[PDB]
């Protein structure tokens, strides 16, 4: 699919290009899902661990929380840029090869008409 | 194991499918798939219990076979094509040898047979890795090689192998060959995607490996290799129960979980390729998985099975807990699809 | 390929050698490396799809240098017909064929 | 040709000889070990091809590397046998 | 012979017919032996003396040696069986001549056997009046120019040992 | 030998019964060889003559189901009239289940087998009718 | 080659139906397996020395050592099967059903 | 068709003398004829096709036959010595005749002056002039299909956002 591209980074995770998209906000719900996420990781370990659940390893809840969210900034940083390079990709085309996306014409409903099925 | 040995064959358990998937000359992509066979036959026999030599000479002999079969594609690709690599212009047979031949290392469909038995005689930790750190590598050379490949032919051994692992896993109520019987499920809907969009293969495969990867060291947590065992695991470990319950109903496609995504895109990109026959067919027996996957669920969670005396023994002993990767592994498979968009 | 770890750092342990145009030992030039050499020069920046149609008098005439099946067809033609022609005593080997001998 | 001549004389004079001989006149044996030293043999016998382009392989230009190599390749399979020593195989 | 290498070839295919036809394991790997034979005067009739050759001393005597071996103290006696041992022969020998009749067959489809090209085709270019073009030069870019060749397969000798090892303990 | 097969979609339904037939009965009779030889490959018999007989019994039967498939949708859709109907196909879906049910000597399973096989049969209809496309090539 | 090529690569066929289809003895197979690795030996050897392409002849032997251990071990695999069962016989191995 | 040029055009003299006398007398051939040498060889390389550069090879036999012409003329004897006591040798081993080969070379640098080349100084490459145009196209190339066009412009966050389902995102 999107491999293949001109420019492609053999084995870069985000390529440079990616600067000019916005940053994920820190609190994007999706990085605080992370979190939740997170959390429940650490509070499912201390669980299957068998600790009490919310108030064991309160420094290791931190890592997990931390953890992920620290993963998602960096990952949404680069699903994000994929989904940018796949409208520059799109987008491009359709120009470069215009015919075959030509904008067709609607009528008002005015002219159309469209066949009425009665409900009776 | 002399650590020194267990090193140089977990070297090379480990450098088997990392070369086959960093070159790209065929034959380095072979000897890739050759050395993961060798460094595999050694742990698999750990025990040396008598069913253990069953396992292994049966999975040598398949796996080996299959090993030939490919470097006899790449052989002839060498004479119809001076390279030594798969192109456009390839003859038709000899890409279908190694969809053959790579779908039985992988083990599917109407060579299904070899891993529910191998899976059955290994331990649970080498079953793990007999059924994810195994099938990277041939999915690999498959996902290389997808633009040329058959969709006719990966089709029917993806509906095949979802016929088969599905069946064959009603009955079944040994774990170890249930595990296996998902496996070749899973690895079907992984193959029906690979002609189309290679990519959402990529995905039915990790989240099966972050699916299966907590549910067997759960099985192990109580070493259970039989349902009535993983049964009483409300008097061994109460807490695994909860999420045993949802990483099982997750590895069937069930909507609130993660494993909904995996099947829900592949439809989605079948449906927009136009196998709306295939595709429907395809959903519809996935759902007898999740009958055998509920069935071990009232077995384990909903219904509590008597125990024995001896398991209060047990359970004073403190019980030596799940590694981190359970739990990190448990929530990032049971509940990411509200974060499905990047996923893909 | 599926993990491009040798691009990235920038080895080159497998792909000098899989083609026959590559280079090949004290620089002894293959067969076929006069077309190899024009069938993926012409499919370079091109995709594979575009390099199936288009640059296909290029394969079609490397599928003939390596195989090599025409010129197999045209030759067995020629003896069947010249084994029918002897039969009516229409051919008769040149001494040509034992003439003498160039240095 | 020249060969061929030369062995089916070869072999014509040793059929010959069992022809007038017979003509004229007128369960569980097994120790690993054994098994161990075949496959180590054939272990050794395939280094023993690795390393029979080495008088080719003199005069390539490179030499650096090829000396790294081949002195890489002895060293490893040796330190196989090392194991195979510490280990009680080639202790029959 | 100009058909050498056809015959050659055709012989090796009943060599593996025989493989096949599964003999009592020690005769078929005598039969091993004649194929392999057979197969190494193929390599060294179309050029190749060094990967020929090779084929004799790490396969001929170098690795089905092991297997007579092995198929000497673990392959049992093949007992109370050995009477097939004839009737795979028969098959043998027939199948043989079935594909006698077989390749005729296919001879006749004129739309490769090139029956009138044989002894044509074993060799297609040589560089006349070259001096290093004999295979074996080829061998040793295992050494310098192509060493991940070598360097995988050593690694495989070398966890050969460990892995054997193990599996036998 | 794949033109011939082929044959049985080009002239219209309900014409020419007799290739319908042939053919729906060899497509039948080919699947009891592979079905035969699954079966005696796995679950092997006893005896070689108790196999070939299995391979023979599922060959008629398939061979069977075939026929009467072909033969009952093509009388249906003469004798109705109507040249393309889903329902002809059904029709004989059925029989084809009923078929199998009696060489199985089960009415029962002529039950399972009449409404399951006819609905299958049916989709096919309907499927060419609607140029449903099976195995498609990628086209993304 | 023309035809010389399709002797070795039904050599190859009539070996995959050897290894297929197995009788008895498992050394069979494994000495069939090896039946295989040597028509592939032939065939490789035999395109690279009448393509002249001396820069692939390594992977004519690389065939062969990587198939020279893969059968060290299917043979442990046998020695360790007829220490269990006494014999090599395939039958032998059906307790995982 | 073919273009095979006809054989009057490929009639020309030649050495046709014993390897071993080409050999004996290589060593002053190397010297005193490879400006037309040189000049056939780089006709032959840069221009594939022999049949472009078949007349430098007919200069070329013609050049050889006078440096023969010339030997014939002078210091004959010595060489007739050295080359038969050469062609004995199965290898034609240089080093066998030392003595023979002194007295040749000796004499043609006291009749004919030419010289025997150091050991080398015959390998180097050389630069020699040709009026024939470097082939341009040899390989007689045909047009490169044209790259695929490329999609140009900076990256604007996407439209939309992802457009998965229901994903307000
Ligand atoms: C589609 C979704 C459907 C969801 C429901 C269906 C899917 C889930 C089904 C789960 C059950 C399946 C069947 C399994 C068998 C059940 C019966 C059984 O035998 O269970 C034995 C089992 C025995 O365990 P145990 O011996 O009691 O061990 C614990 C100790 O006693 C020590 O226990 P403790 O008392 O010390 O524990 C105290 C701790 C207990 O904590 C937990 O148990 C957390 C469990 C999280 C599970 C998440 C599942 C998600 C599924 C999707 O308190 C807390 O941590 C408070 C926070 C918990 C929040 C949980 C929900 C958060 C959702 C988001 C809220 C909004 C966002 C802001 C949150 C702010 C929070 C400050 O019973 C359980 O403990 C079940 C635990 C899991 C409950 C999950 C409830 C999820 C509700 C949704
Ligand atoms: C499980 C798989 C294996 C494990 C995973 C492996 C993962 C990595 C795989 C890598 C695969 C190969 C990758 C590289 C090759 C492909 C890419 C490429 O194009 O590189 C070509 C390039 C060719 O060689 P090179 O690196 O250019 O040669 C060094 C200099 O350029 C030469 O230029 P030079 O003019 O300086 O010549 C040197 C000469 C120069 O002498 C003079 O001319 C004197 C006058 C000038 C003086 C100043 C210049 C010389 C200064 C001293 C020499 C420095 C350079 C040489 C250094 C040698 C040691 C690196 O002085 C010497 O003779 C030094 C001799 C040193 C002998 C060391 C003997 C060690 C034996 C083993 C001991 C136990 C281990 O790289 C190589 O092929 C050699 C490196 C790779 C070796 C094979 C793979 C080793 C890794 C696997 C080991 C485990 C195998 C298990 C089976
Ligand atoms: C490259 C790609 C290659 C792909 C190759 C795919 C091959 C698939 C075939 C099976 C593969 C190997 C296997 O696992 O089969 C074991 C299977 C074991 O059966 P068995 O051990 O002989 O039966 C034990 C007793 O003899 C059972 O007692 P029984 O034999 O008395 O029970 C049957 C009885 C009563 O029968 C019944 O009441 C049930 C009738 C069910 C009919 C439909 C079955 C297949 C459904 C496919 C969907 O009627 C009969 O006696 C036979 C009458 C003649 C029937 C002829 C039917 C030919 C079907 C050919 C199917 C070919 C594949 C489609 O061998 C077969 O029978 C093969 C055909 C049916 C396989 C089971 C269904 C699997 C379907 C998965 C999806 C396939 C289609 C979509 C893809
Ligand atoms: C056991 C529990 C589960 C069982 C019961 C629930 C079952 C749910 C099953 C759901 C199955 C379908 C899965 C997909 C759900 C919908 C996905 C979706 O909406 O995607 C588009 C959505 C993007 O658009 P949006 O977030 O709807 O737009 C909101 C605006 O941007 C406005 O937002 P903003 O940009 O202003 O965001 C900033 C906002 C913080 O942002 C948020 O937390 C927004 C949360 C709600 C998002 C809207 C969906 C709500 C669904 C409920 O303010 C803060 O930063 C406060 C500090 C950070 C939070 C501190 C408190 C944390 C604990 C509370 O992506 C996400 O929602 C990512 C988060 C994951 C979905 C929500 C959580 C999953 C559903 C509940 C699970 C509870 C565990
Ligand atoms: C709505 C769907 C309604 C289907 C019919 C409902 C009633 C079915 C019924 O009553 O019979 C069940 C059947 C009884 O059969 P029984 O008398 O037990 O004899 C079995 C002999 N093998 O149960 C059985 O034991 C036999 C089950 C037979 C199952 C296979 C029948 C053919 C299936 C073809 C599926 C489609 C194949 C092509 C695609
Ligand atoms: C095949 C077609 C698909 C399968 C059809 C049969 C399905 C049912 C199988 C039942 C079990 C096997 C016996 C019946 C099939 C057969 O022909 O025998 C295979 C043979 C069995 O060996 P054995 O252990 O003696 O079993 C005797 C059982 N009464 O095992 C062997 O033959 C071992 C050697 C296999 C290779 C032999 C040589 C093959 C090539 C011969 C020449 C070319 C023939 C071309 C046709």
């Amino acid at each position: 699919m999107m491999n293949g591209r001109p420019g492609h980074e053999p084995l870069k995770f985000l390529p440079d290009e990616a600067r000019s998209l916005p940053p994920p906000k820190l609190n994007d719900p999706r990085l605080v899902y992370m979190g939740l996420l997170g959390y429940c990781t650490g509070l499912m370990d201390n669980m299957l661990r068998m600790r009490p659940v919310m108030r064991a390893g309160l420094h290791r809840q931190l890592l997990f929380v931390t953890s992920f969210v620290f993963a998602g900034y960096f990952y949404l940083k680069r699903q994000n840029y994929l989904y940018a390079v796949k409208d520059h990709d799109m987008f491009g085309y359709i120009k470069l090869h215009p015919e075959d996306f030509p904008e067709k014409e609607k009528k008002t409903y005015a002219e159309i008409l469209e066949p009425f099925h009665p409900v009776r | 194991m002399n650590p020194i040995t267990l090193a140089i064959i977990y070297f090379t358990i480990f450098l088997g499918p990392v070369i086959t998937m960093s070159s790209t000359n065929l034959m380095l992509m072979w000897v890739g798939l050759e050395f993961s066979l060798l460094a595999i036959i050694p742990m698999l026999i750990n025990k040396k219990n008598p069913r253990s030599t069953e396992a292994a000479t049966k999975y040598f002999v398949t796996q080996a076979t299959a090993s030939m079969i490919i470097l006899l594609a790449i052989v002839l690709n060498y004479k119809q094509l001076g390279t030594w690599m798969f192109q456009q212009q390839t003859n038709g047979l000899i890409l279908n040898m190694t969809l053959m031949a790579l779908s039985m290392k992988l083990g599917l469909a109407p060579f299904h047979f070899w891993l529910p038995e191998v899976t059955q005689g290994i331990p649970l930790h080498m079953g793990l890795i007999l059924l994810t750190w195994q099938k990277i590598a041939p999915l690999s050379i498959l996902i290389q090689i997808y633009p040329l490949l058959n969709s006719t032919i990966i089709l029917m051994l993806a509906i095949t192998s979802i016929f088969m692992g599905a069946w064959g896993g009603l009955n079944q109520t040994q774990m170890r060959k249930i595990m296996a019987y998902s496996s070749i499920a899973h690895m079907g809907w992984m193959l029906a995607i690979l002609p189309y969009n290679p990519s959402l293969t990529l995905l039915n495969l990790m989240i099966y490996i972050i699916l299966t990867a907590p549910m067997f060291m759960a099985l192990m947590l109580n070493n259970s290799m039989t349902i009535n065992s993983i049964s009483l695991l409300w008097n061994k470990t109460p807490a695994m129960l909860t999420m045993i319950s949802l990483m099982l109903l997750s590895l069937g496609g069930l909507p609130p979980l993660t494993g909904f995504l995996p099947k829900w895109i592949i439809i989605t990109e079948l449906m927009k390729n136009n196998c709306l026959i295939m595709a429907t067919l395809m959903a519809m027996m996935a759902l007898l998985n999740l009958f055998f996957y509920t069935r071990l669920i009232y077995s384990t969670s909903l219904t509590m099975f008597p125990t024995n005396n001896n398991s209060k023994m047990m359970t004073h002993q403190t019980k030596t807990k799940p590694n981190l990767m359970f739990s990190t592994l448990a929530i990032m498979s049971t509940m990411t699809l509200p974060l499905a968009p990047q996923l893909i | 390929p599926f993990l491009d770890i040798q691009k990235k750092l920038g080895i080159s342990l497998d792909r000098h050698f899989m083609f026959l145009s590559a280079e090949q030992p004290y620089k002894n030039a293959a067969r076929c490396h006069a077309f190899e050499k024009e069938w993926i020069e012409c499919a370079h920046g091109i995709g594979g799809t575009r390099a199936k149609k288009e640059c296909k008098i290029e394969f079609d005439d490397f599928e003939e240098c390596l195989l090599r099946y025409k010129t197999m067809r045209r030759m067995h033609d020629i003896k069947k017909q010249r084994e029918k022609l002897m039969k009516e005593g229409k051919y008769t080997p040149p001494p040509h064929h034992s003439g003498r001998e160039e240095p | 040709m020249n060969l061929y001549t030369v062995i089916f004389i070869n072999i014509l004079l040793s059929l010959t000889l069992i022809l007038v001989a017979f003509w004229l006149p007128q369960r569980l044996p097994f120790s690993m070990k054994f098994f161990l030293v075949a496959i180590t043999f054939l272990l050794f016998d395939l280094e023993i091809a690795l390393l029979l382009p080495l008088p080719w392989a003199i005069q390539t230009i490179k030499t650096s590397t090829m000396m790294i190599m081949a002195f890489i390749l002895v060293t490893i399979l040796s330190l196989g046998l090392a194991y195979e020593w510490t280990q009680k195989g080639l202790e029959w | 012979m100009n058909n050498y290498i056809f015959v050659l070839s055709s012989l090796f295919l009943v060599g593996c017919l025989g493989l096949a036809l599964k003999p009592s394991p020690i005769y078929g790997g005598l039969g091993l032996i004649v194929s392999g034979f057979v197969g190494c005067l193929m390599v060294l009739g179309f050029g190749g003396s060094f990967l020929g050759l090779m084929v004799f001393l790490i396969y001929l005597g170098g690795m089905l040696v092991v297997f007579g071996y092995t198929t000497a103290m673990a392959t049992e006696e093949y007992p109370e069986t050995w009477g097939s041992n004839w009737l795979i022969l028969g098959f043998l020998v027939l199948g043989v001549i079935m594909e006698v009749f077989l390749i005729c067959v296919l001879n006749y489809y004129d739309e490769v056997i090139n029956l009138d090209g044989l002894g044509d085709w074993l060799m297609y270019e040589v560089d006349d009046v070259g001096v290093m073009l004999e295979g074996g030069i080829g061998v040793a870019a295992m050494y310098s120019c192509a060493t991940w060749m070598m360097v995988v397969a050593g690694w495989s000798l070398f966890a050969g040992i460990f892995i054997i090892i193990e599996i036998t303990r | 030998v794949k033109r011939f097969f082929e044959s049985y979609h080009e002239v219209p339904d309900g014409t020419q019964c007799h290739r319908k037939t042939y053919i729906t009965t060899a497509l039948g009779g080919i699947c009891g060889i592979i079905g035969s030889a699954y079966s005696v490959s796995l679950n092997p018999a006893d005896s070689t003559l108790e196999a070939v007989a299995r391979v023979g019994r599922y060959t008629f039967t398939a061979a069977a189901i075939g026929a009467m498939f072909g033969l009952t949708t093509c009388v249906s859709a003469q004798v109705r009239e109507k040249p393309d109907d889903p329902l002809n196909y059904f029709i004989g879906g059925c029989a084809g289940g009923l078929t199998l049910g009696a060489r199985t000597h089960s009415y029962g399973t002529a039950a399972m087998g009449c409404v399951y096989m006819g609905t299958a049969a049916a989709l096919f209809k309907i499927g060419k009718l609607e140029g449903w496309e099976l195995f498609p090539t990628p086209k993304v | 080659m023309p035809s010389t090529f399709f002797n070795l690569t039904m050599a190859f066929s009539l070996s995959l139906l050897g290894t297929l289809m197995f009788r008895s003895h498992l050394m069979s197979t494994l000495l069939c397996l090896e039946g295989m690795v040597l028509s592939l030996f032939i065939m490789t050897s035999v395109t690279s020395l009448n393509s002249n392409s001396m820069s692939s002849m390594p992977i004519p032997i690389t065939i062969l050592v990587f198939a020279a251990c893969e059968a060290a071990v299917g043979l442990a695999l046998l020695v360790k099967v007829s220490n269990t069962y006494g014999t090599d016989y395939v039958q032998n191995l059906n307790l995982l059903q | 068709i073919v273009e095979l040029p006809t054989l009057e055009e490929l009639k020309v003299e030649e050495v046709k003398v014993s390897s071993a006398v080409l050999k004996a007398a290589a060593h002053h051939y190397g010297a005193q004829c490879d400006k037309t040498n040189k000049e056939f060889m780089l006709c032959r390389w840069e221009e594939k096709d022999p049949r472009r550069c078949l007349k430098e090879g007919k200069l070329v036999n013609g050049c050889a036959l006078n440096f023969f012409r010339q030997i014939k003329s002078h210091c004959a004897e010595p060489f007739t010595e050295y080359w038969t006591c050469l062609d004995y040798s199965n290898m034609q081993l240089f080093r066998h005749c030392r003595q023979q080969q002194a007295k040749f070379d000796q004499c043609v640098l006291d009749k004919l002056g030419w010289v025997r080349p150091d050991l080398g100084q015959l390998s180097k490459v050389t630069k020699v002039k040709t009026d024939r145009p470097l082939p341009e196209n040899p390989y007689h190339s045909r047009a490169r299909p044209e790259p695929n066009p490329v999609i140009e412009g900076d990256l604007k966050p996407a439209k939309h956002g992802t457009r998965f389902f229901f994903w307000t995102v």
